C-alpha cells in the first residue's frame, strides 16, 4: 500500500491464461470484435499445451468411416457416469468443426494416402458405441501435436489485436457482490501492481500437478485459477479426481505418450508377460487411464517389481517397427534417451505411473460460465469463465479419455469467446471498481515478500508434495487419507512460518514461487479432503475400503425394480469444496451431474452400466 | 501494439536504463567454422588492401614497375628469406581461394551439416597449405 | 560425497551499485539430478533463493532454460551436467542480449521479430474456411519436418555473431527459419510477397553462413541450411 | 515492390565463379585482355566485399554514408590505377609473372 504504483487497465474481456484454452478464448474474443486482454505469467509458447504429445480427438473419418455420437458414448461411459452430458454433447459434436479450424489456422498434421488429417487408435476409444471395436479418430501431429497446437493458435493471435500481458503473475479475482471485474496481476518484470478490469473474465490457468511430488506437468502448473475461485468463496469441483498416466520415466517424472500404446506398443512387467491381457479382456493395454494404471500401481505392491530396485514397470517397443518409430514418434524418442537412456528401437523405456490430469477445477456451463452452488441449485457468476483444465465442466468426469483435454481446450475456450460474444457486444460499458479494490491481495504480496519465517518455501513445497504422494496416490483408504487431511491441515498452518529471502521488484521467482505455494496449498487441502468424504470407487478415484461404485441404484441388474435412493446418500455427483483462507477448514456440498443431452433426438442419453475395459 | 511498434518501444526500454549486455566474445566457445569466417573476412580486406596499395601507387608513385623491382633486388635478400616474403603473399591468397569455394558450395545450398563443415573445413585448411608452399616454390 | 563447483553469472537491479559479477555455488552431484537445472534448481532452493532464472518443463520442449553453458547456447534440461568434478562448470546468460537479472534476457525484441514474418497459414481467398480440411500430400508435409519443431529457444539466433551486432534490424536464424517454414508449406498462398519481405540488406542479407546457429541448436534442427535455401529462392522467383 | 537486394547478391555470387575462373585463365593465357578484364573483376569484387564489411560494423545512418563514399573513391581510384598499370605499364600478368622469378 503506498509503497506500490497502481496501473489501473480497461478492457472489454480479460483471459487468464496463455495455452490452447486461453489462446482460442483470446483471439477468438478479439475476432468477435472485442478489446481483449490476454495476462499470462508464462510467454505463450512456454505453456504446458506444448508438451502435449499424444494427439487432438474428431471423428473426422479419415481412417474408417465414424460418426461423432459414437465419440460421445466413449467420453461418457469413460467418465465413469460423472461426466456431465450436456457438455459432451457439445464438445463431441463440435470435435470435427474445431480441428478443421486448426489445420485451416495451419496446423501442420500429419497424412494419408488421401491427404487428410491422420488419425491413430488411443486409449480406449470405440466404433458403433463400443461394439464396432477399434476406432481411429485421434488427429495428430505426429508426438509433438500440443507443441504444433499451441504454436499455430499463438501464431494466428498475432493476426488480432490482442493485448498481451506478458510475463504476469495474476494473483486473485477483481470481485464486487458476486460480479467479476477482471484481475489484479503482478508484473513480474518490474514488481508493479496492475488492475485490469473487464465486463467478462476468462481463466484458463490448466492444472495443478506441482501439489504432488511426482508429476507429468510443468513446474508452472500451480493451479492459480483455482485459488483465484477459491478465495473468492466460490466453490471449485471434483478436486478430489486425478490422473495418473500409466506410462512417465522412472527418472524425472517426463511423460511418454498414450500414443505408444496406439500405434502397437505393449506393457512388460518383471517376468516379460503381456500383462494387461490378465485384466482387460477387450481393451488390453489400450484401456482407460484409471484402470491401466491402477492395474501398474498393484503390480508394483505386488512384489513383481521391473527394475533395479523393483518399483516401476516398462514400456516395450522392442517389436515396433524401427521405420514406424522415425515417423509417428520422434518426441519420445529423443526424451526417452535423454532422460534414461534407452533405444527406443532395441531397449524397453522404463516407466511409472504418476499425475498427469486433474480431472476437476472451476465448476462450468457447457457454454463455459463459472457456477456458484446457490440454495442447492445453481447460478451462473456473472461475467466469469473459465476453460481447459483450469476449469471443469466435468466432460471428463471421474476418468478423462485420452486425447481429449487438448480438444476441450480449443471448443470450451472457443465456447468462452462466443458466450461473450451473443450475451454482450464489444463496447457495453465495463463496471467501475471500487478505490480501494484488491487491496488484500496487494497486502497479501507485501506481507510475503518481507516474510522473516523459519521455513522457508522450498522446504514447505516438499513438506506438501511428499505427503500427497504417499497420502493422495492411486489407492487410498480411510485411514491413510485421514492422517493425509490433518497432515495437509498442518503445511497450512505453515504458512507463515515461512522464510522469503529476495527481497525485490524486478523478477523476485522467490516470491512467484511462493504465491504459487499458496494456490498449491489451497489446491491440496480440497483435494485431500474431498477424496476422503468421498467413500466409494469412482474413476480415478479408488477407495480399498468401497471399491463399490455407488450409485442412484444397482445399474448391475434391470431398472425397473428398484427405488431410487436419496441424493444425499448416494456418491454420483459433483463434489463441491469451499475452503475458508483464514483458518484452511475444507466445507464441502454436492451438486448433480448432467444427464440430459443438448438433444435427445441428435444425441441419446446413455444410462450408467457396468465398468471395465 | 504492433510488430514494429514492439521493437520500437524495447530499444527505449533498454537504452536508457541500467541493464547490461550479456558477454558473448568474453565467454562463447570457439569453434573452427566461426573461427574460419574470421580469416576468410581478415584474408579479404589483408587482399583488397594489397589491391589498392597497388593501383594508388600506380597512379601516385613514380617510375615504372621495372624500375621499382630494380630497387627490390638492391636489398639482395637471402633466398630463404624470399621465400617468406613469397609465402606470406600466396598464403591469405589461397585461404580466401579455397574457403571461397567452401562458401560457394554453401550457397549452392549443399554441404551445411555440423559433420560437413568440419570435414571440408580440414580440407580447406589442408588444400591452403599445399598450394601455398607449391605456388612459392616457381 | 561428490561436490562440483557452478561458477554462475548474477545481477540484481535491485540493488544500487551492484554491477555484473560471478558466484560459485558447490553441490553434491549424488543428491543432485543429472540436468544442469537441476543444479540450478537445487541451489535455488536450498542454497540461494536469488537465482532467478526460466523454467517451466524440464522436458527440453518449451525453451525457458536457454542459456550459455560453458560456452554454448542449450537447454539447460537437456545439457547433461560435467561430471568431471576438476572442472567446474560456467553459466551465464544468453550472449549479447539485456540482462533483467541473472541469466534473465530481454526477449522482446526477439517475439517482436517473430510477428513481423507473419507466422500464420495465409489464402487468397479464405471466404470458404474453417469448413474444410486442406489438401497436403504426405510429400508435402516431410518438407515441413525439421522446421515446424522448433520451439523459438533463442538459442541460434543469440549465437550468430551477425544477430550479436545487428540485432536490431537482422531477423536472425530463428525467425527466418519460420519464415522458410511458411514459405514451402504448400497450403500457404503468399509465397511470393514473404520473399519480397527480405528485399532488404539486412533482413536476410546479414547472414555470412558462419554457422554458430546449426551448431547450438538444442532440438537439432538446422536454420543455416533453410537460410541457404531462401536466398536461392530470393534470386530464383519471378514477378 | 522491385528486387534489388537479391539481384546484388546474386551479382556477388557471379563475379565470384568469374574471379575464380580468371585465376587460372590468367595464368595459362597472359595477355593484355587478360590484364583489363582481372582489373575489371578485382577491382569489383572487393568493392563488394568490404561493402559488406561497411553495412555490418559501421552502424549509424551519418557515419554509414561516409564509409560508403570513401569506398566508392578508393575504389574507383584503384580501378584507375590498375587500368593505368595496364595500358602505361608492364601490365599485371607480365609484372606478376616478373615478380615470381626473383
Ligand atoms: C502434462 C501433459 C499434459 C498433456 C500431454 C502431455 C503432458 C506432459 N499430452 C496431451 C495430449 O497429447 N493430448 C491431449 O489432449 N492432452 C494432453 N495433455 C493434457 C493437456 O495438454 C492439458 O490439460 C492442457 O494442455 C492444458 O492447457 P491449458 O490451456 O488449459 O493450460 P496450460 O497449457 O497449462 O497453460 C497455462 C497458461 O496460463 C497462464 N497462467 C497460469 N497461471 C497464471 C497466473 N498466475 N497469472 C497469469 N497467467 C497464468 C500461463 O502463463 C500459461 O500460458
Ligand atoms: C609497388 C608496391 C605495391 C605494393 C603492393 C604489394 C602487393 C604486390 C603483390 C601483387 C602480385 C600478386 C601475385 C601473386 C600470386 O598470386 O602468385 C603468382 C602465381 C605465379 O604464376 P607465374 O608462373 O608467375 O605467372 C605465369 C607466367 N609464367 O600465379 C597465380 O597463381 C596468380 C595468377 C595471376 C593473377 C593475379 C592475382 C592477383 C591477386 C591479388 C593479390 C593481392 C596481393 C596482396
Ligand atoms: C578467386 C578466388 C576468390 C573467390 C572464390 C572469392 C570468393 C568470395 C566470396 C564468395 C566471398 C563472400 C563470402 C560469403 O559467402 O559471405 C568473398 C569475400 C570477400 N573477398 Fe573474395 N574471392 C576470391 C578472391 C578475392 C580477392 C583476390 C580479393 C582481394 C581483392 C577478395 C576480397 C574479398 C573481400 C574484401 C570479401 C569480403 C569479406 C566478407 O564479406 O566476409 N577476394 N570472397
Ligand atoms: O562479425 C563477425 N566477426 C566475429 C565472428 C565470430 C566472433 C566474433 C566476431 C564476422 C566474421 C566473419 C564473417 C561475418 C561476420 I558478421
Ligand atoms: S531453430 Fe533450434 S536453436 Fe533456433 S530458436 Fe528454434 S529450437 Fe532454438
Ligand atoms: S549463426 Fe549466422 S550469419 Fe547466418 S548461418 Fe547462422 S545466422
Ligand atoms: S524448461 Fe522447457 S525446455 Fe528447459
Amino acid at each position: 500500500s503506498t509503497q506500490y504504483p497502481v496501473v489501473d487497465h480497461e478492457f472489454d474481456a480479460v483471459v487468464v491464461g496463455a495455452g490452447g484454452a486461453g489462446l482460442r478464448a483470446a483471439f477468438g474474443l478479439s475476432e468477435a470484435g472485442f478489446n481483449t486482454a490476454c495476462v499470462t505469467k508464462l510467454f505463450p509458447t512456454r505453456s504446458h499445451t506444448v508438451a502435449a504429445q499424444g494427439g487432438i480427438n474428431a471423428a473426422l473419418g479419415n481412417m474408417e468411416e465414424d460418426n461423432w455420437r459414437w465419440h460421445f458414448y466413449d467420453t461418457v461411459k469413460g467418465s465413469d457416469w460423472l461426466g456431465d452430458q450436456d457438455a459432451i454433447h457439445y464438445m463431441t459434436e463440435q470435435a470435427p468443426a474445431s480441428v478443421v479450424e486448426l489445420e485451416n489456422y495451419g496446423m501442420p498434421f500429419s497424412r494419408t494416402e488421401d491427404g487428410k488429417i491422420y488419425q491413430r487408435a488411443f486409449g480406449g476409444q470405440s466404433l458403433k458405441f463400443g461394439k464396432g471395436g477399434q476406432a481411429h479418430r485421434c488427429c495428430c501431429v505426429a508426438d509433438r501435436t500440443g507443441h504444433s497446437l499451441l504454436h499455430t493458435l499463438y501464431g494466428r493471435s498475432l493476426r488480432y489485436d490482442t493485448s498481451y500481458f506478458v510475463e504476469y503473475f495474476a494473483l486473485d479475482l477483481l470481485m464486487e457482490n458476486g460480479e467479476c471485474r477482471g484481475v489484479i496481476a503482478l508484473c513480474i518484470e518490474d514488481g508493479s501492481i496492475h488492475r485490469i478490469r473487464a465486463r467478462n473474465t476468462v481463466v484458463a490457468t490448466g492444472g495443478y500437478g506441482r501439489t504432488y511430488f511426482s508429476c507429468t506437468s510443468a513446474h508452472t502448473s500451480t493451479g492459480d485459477g483455482t485459488a483465484m475461485v477459491t478465495r473468492a468463496g466460490l466453490p471449485c469441483q471434483d478436486l478430489e479426481f486425478v490422473q495418473f498416466h500409466p506410462t512417465g520415466i522412472y527418472g524425472a517424472g517426463c511423460l511418454i505418450t498414450e500414443g505408444c500404446r496406439g500405434e502397437g506398443g505393449i506393457l512388460i512387467n518383471s517376468q516379460g508377460e503381456r500383462f494387461m491381457e490378465r485384466y482387460a479382456p477387450v481393451a488390453k493395454d489400450l484401456a482407460s487411464r484409471d484402470v491401466v494404471s491402477r492395474s501398474m500401481t498393484l503390480e508394483i505392491r505386488e512384489g513383481r517389481g521391473c527394475g533395479p530396485e523393483k518399483d516401476h514397470v516398462y514400456l516395450q517397443l522392442h517389436h515396433l517397427p524401427p521405420e514406424q518409430l522415425a515417423v509417428r514418434l520422434p518426441g519420445i524418442s529423443e526424451t526417452a534417451m535423454i532422460f534414461a537412456g534407452v533405444d527406443v528401437t532395441k531397449e524397453p523405456i522404463p516407466v511409472l505411473p504418476t499425475v498427469h490430469y486433474n480431472m476437476g477445477g472451476i465448476p462450468t456451463n457447457y457454454k463455459g460460465q463459472v457456477l456458484r452452488h446457490v440454495n442447492g441449485q445453481d447460478q451462473v457468476v456473472p461475467g466469469l469463465y473459465a476453460c481447459g483444465e483450469a476449469a471443469c465442466a466435468s466432460v471428463h468426469g471421474a476418468n478423462r479419455l485420452g486425447a481429449n483435454s487438448l480438444l476441450d481446450l480449443v471448443v470450451f475456450g472457443r465456447a468462452c469467446a462466443l458466450s461473450i460474444a451473443e450475451s454482450c457486444r464489444p463496447g457495453d460499458k465495463v463496471p467501475s471498481i471500487k478505490p480501494n479494490a484488491g487491496e488484500e491481495s496487494v497486502m497479501n504480496l507485501d506481507k510475503l515478500r518481507f516474510a522473516n519465517g523459519t521455513i522457508r518455501t522450498s522446504e514447505l513445497r516438499l513438506s506438501m508434495q511428499k505427503s500427497m504422494q504417499s497420502h493422495a496416490a492411486v489407492f487410498r483408504v480411510g485411514s491413510v487419507l485421514q492422517e493425509g487431511c490433518e497432515k495437509i491441515l498442518r503445511l497450512y498452518g505453515d504458512l507463515q512460518h515461512l522464510k522469503t529471502f529476495d527481497r525485490g521488484m524486478v523478477w523476485n521467482t522467490d516470491l512467484v514461487e511462493t504465491l504459487e505455494l499458496q494456490n498449491l496449498m489451497l489446491c491440496a487441502l480440497q483435494t485431500i479432503y474431498g477424496a476422503e468424504a468421498r467413500k466409494e470407487s469412482r474413476g480415478a478415484h479408488a477407495r480399498e475400503d468401497f471399491k463399490e461404485r455407488v450409485d442412484e441404484y444397482d445399474y448391475s441388474k434391470p431398472i425397473q425394480g428398484q427405488q431410487k435412493k436419496p441424493f444425499q446418500e448416494h456418491w454420483r455427483k459433483h463434489t463441491l469444496s469451499y475452503v475458508d483462507v483464514k483458518t484452511g477448514k475444507v466445507s464441502l456440498e454436492y451438486r448433480p451431474v448432467i444427464d440430459k443431452t443438448l438433444n435427445e433426438a441428435d444425441c441419446a442419453t446413455v444410462p450408467p452400466a457396468i465398468r471395465s475395459y | 501494439t504492433t510488430a514494429k511498434e514492439e521493437m520500437e518501444r524495447f530499444w527505449n526500454k533498454n537504452l536508457g536504463s541500467n541493464r547490461p549486455l550479456s558477454p558473448h566474445i568474453t565467454i562463447y566457445r570457439w569453434s573452427l567454422p566461426m573461427a574460419m569466417s574470421i580469416c576468410h573476412r581478415g584474408t579479404g580486406i589483408a587482399l583488397s588492401a594489397g589491391v589498392s596499395l597497388f593501383g594508388l601507387s600506380a597512379l601516385l608513385l613514380p617510375g615504372n614497375f621495372e624500375s621499382h623491382l630494380e630497387l627490390v633486388k638492391s636489398l639482395c635478400l637471402g633466398p630463404t628469406l624470399i621465400y617468406t616474403a613469397k609465402f606470406g603473399i600466396v598464403f591469405p591468397l589461397m585461404y580466401h581461394t579455397w574457403n571461397g569455394i567452401r562458401h560457394l558450395i554453401w550457397d549452392l545450398g549443399k554441404g551445411l551439416t555440423i559433420p560437413q563443415l568440419t570435414q571440408s573445413g580440414v580440407v580447406v585448411l589442408i588444400l591452403t597449405v599445399l598450394s601455398s608452399v607449391g605456388l612459392a616454390a616457381m | 560425497p561428490r561436490i562440483k563447483k557452478f561458477a554462475i553469472y548474477r545481477w540484481d537491479p535491485d540493488k544500487t551499485g551492484d554491477k555484473p559479477h560471478m558466484q560459485t555455488y558447490e553441490i553434491d552431484l549424488n543428491n543432485c539430478g543429472p540436468m544442469v537445472l537441476d543444479a540450478l534448481i537445487k541451489i535455488k532452493n536450498e542454497i540461494d533463493s536469488t537465482l532467478t532464472f526460466r523454467r517451466s518443463c524440464r522436458e527440453g520442449i518449451c525453451g525457458s532454460c536457454a542459456m550459455n553453458i560453458n560456452g554454448g547456447n542449450t537447454l539447460a534440461c537437456t545439457r547433461r551436467i560435467d561430471t568431471n568434478l576438476d572442472k567446474v562448470s560456467k553459466i551465464y546468460p544468453l550472449p549479447h542480449m539485456y540482462v533483467i537479472k541473472d541469466l534473465v534476457p530481454d526477449l522482446s525484441n526477439f517475439y517482436a521479430q517473430y510477428k513481423s514474418i507473419e507466422p500464420y497459414l495465409k489464402k487468397k481467398d479464405e471466404s470458404q474456411e474453417g469448413k474444410q480440411q486442406y489438401l497436403q500430400s504426405i510429400e508435402e508435409r516431410e518438407k515441413l519436418d525439421g522446421l515446424y519443431e522448433c520451439i523459438l529457444c533463442a538459442c541460434c539466433s543469440t549465437s550468430c555473431p551477425s544477430y550479436w551486432w545487428n540485432g536490431d534490424k537482422y531477423l536472425g536464424p530463428a525467425v527466418l527459419m519460420q519464415a522458410y517454414r511458411w514459405m514451402i508449406d504448400s497450403r500457404d498462398d503468399f509465397t511470393e510477397e514473404r520473399l519480397a519481405k527480405l528485399q532488404d540488406p539486412f533482413s536476410l542479407y546479414r547472414c555470412h553462413t558462419i554457422m554458430n546457429c546449426t551448431g547450438t541448436c538444442p532440438k537439432g534442427l538446422n536454420p543455416g541450411k533453410a537460410i541457404a535455401e531462401i536466398k536461392k529462392m530470393m534470386a530464383t522467383y519471378k514477378e | 515492390s522491385s528486387k534489388a537486394a537479391s539481384l546484388h547478391w546474386t551479382g556477388e555470387r557471379v563475379v565470384s565463379v568469374l574471379l575464380l575462373g580468371l585465376l587460372p585463365a590468367a595464368y595459362l593465357n597472359p595477355c593484355s585482355a587478360m590484364d583489363y578484364s582481372l582489373a575489371a573483376a578485382l577491382t569489383l569484387h572487393g568493392h563488394w566485399g568490404i561493402g559488406q564489411v561497411v553495412t555490418d560494423y559501421v552502424r549509424g545512418d551519418a557515419l554509414q554514408k561516409a564509409a560508403k563514399a570513401g569506398l566508392l573513391a578508393l575504389s574507383a581510384f584503384t580501378f584507375a590505377g590498375l587500368c593505368y598499370f595496364n595500358y602505361h605499364d608492364v601490365g599485371i600478368c607480365k609484372a606478376v609473372a616478373m615478380l615470381w622469378k626473383l
